[PDB]
């Protein structure tokens, strides 16, 4: 998963 | 009233672009993301032509953020999913510095405007690191309690940074005494994915609570909450200038807000399930760069 905010 | 639309003045058809940024003179811009390639384009060529980058730098890891140096025209920093913060020279294509202290993905890097050898990074390792381009080891380390999504220097002084945290707050530090932040701004209901300054005293933030917020860092006050866009999951981009905020959306739309008005002044459908992934104003002008999760880049301009 890319560009997913924690 | 002044603007009601965003006009598309150029498009580069395509991989998620996580960062799009202008150089110090707004002459070149760079893009980077999942494709492990920092690409540099000439802005005037893109606007005038019917489009190849002038520089392409391959990287070992996926990129999360770019920041051009504000004094050295040709230098640009990147943060990557391995945790490395790299300073590059776009003329020689070489990495000038490879800072390797973060133990996890670094989400953000920012070069200071006023002390241009200084740069700051933040990471899933819960640390903020301040670096100096003349030194291999970090100069300041702040151990925080939650993942750091964004760090930004105040535009008027290198002594202050805003830190957007997965704990839902903005931690505003004076780097001369990191024992405690100057202030911690609460209001977002989810992680704070971006922080950007409109001016020395005006700070904006974005969060996966589908809001932007404006804050006064002189008097430590909440100012305004902006709503309209959809942002519950992704890094969708935030960019501000002296008057306007722009952000992406998980509806594949760019939104623009005037800082005094809580609902959008305009929006643009990019042209499913795509999301806007990066935005950048051309300084104080109505022109902006935008990119989405397909890798398409558009130059947009606010217009009547």
């Amino acid at each position: 998963r890319y560009a997913v905010v924690p | 009233t002044r603007y009601s639309r965003l006009r598309v003045i150029a498009e580069i058809r395509h991989n998620i672009v996580s960062s799009i940024e202008f150089d110090r003179d707004d002459e070149l811009f760079a893009t980077a993301g999942v494709s492990r390639c920092i690409k540099v384009f000439d802005f005037s060529s893109v606007v005038n032509e019917p489009q190849c980058p002038i520089v392409e730098m391959s990287t070992r890891s996926k990129l999360s953020c770019l920041s051009w140096n504000k004094h050295e025209k040709n230098h640009i920093a990147s943060s990557d999913y391995e945790g490395i913060v790299t300073v590059w020279d776009v003329t020689t294509r070489q990495s000038l510095m490879e800072y390797e202290e973060h133990e996890k993905r670094a989400w953000s890097v920012d070069f200071s405007r006023t002390e241009p050898s200084m740069l700051v990074s933040g990471s899933d390792d819960c640390k903020v690191k301040v670096w100096c381009t003349r030194q291999e080891a970090s100069v300041i380390n702040i151990d925080m309690k939650a993942n750091i999504c964004c760090v930004k220097y105040n535009p008027g002084s290198s002594n202050y940074i805003a830190v957007g945290s997965a704990d839902h707050h903005i931690h505003y530090y004076d780097l001369r005494n990191i024992s405690q932040p100057l202030h911690v701004f609460s209001g977002h209901k989810k992680a704070v994915s971006y922080v950007k300054f409109l001016s020395n005293n005006e700070l904006a933030s974005a969060s996966t609570d589908s809001t932007l917020r404006l804050w006064d860092v002189k008097d430590n006050l909440p100012v305004r909450t902006f709503r309209g866009h959809t942002n519950e999951k992704n890094f969708v981009g935030l960019t501000v200038n002296s008057e306007y905020l722009a952000c992406g959306s998980e509806t594949n739309e760019v939104y623009v807000y005037h800082k005094e008005i809580t609902r959008p002044v305009t929006s643009h459908r990019f042209g499913g399930s795509y999301f806007i992934s990066a935005v950048c104003w051309k300084s104080d002008s109505p022109t902006m760069l935008t990119a989405n999760s397909q890798g398409t880049i558009k130059v947009l301009v606010l217009a009547a």
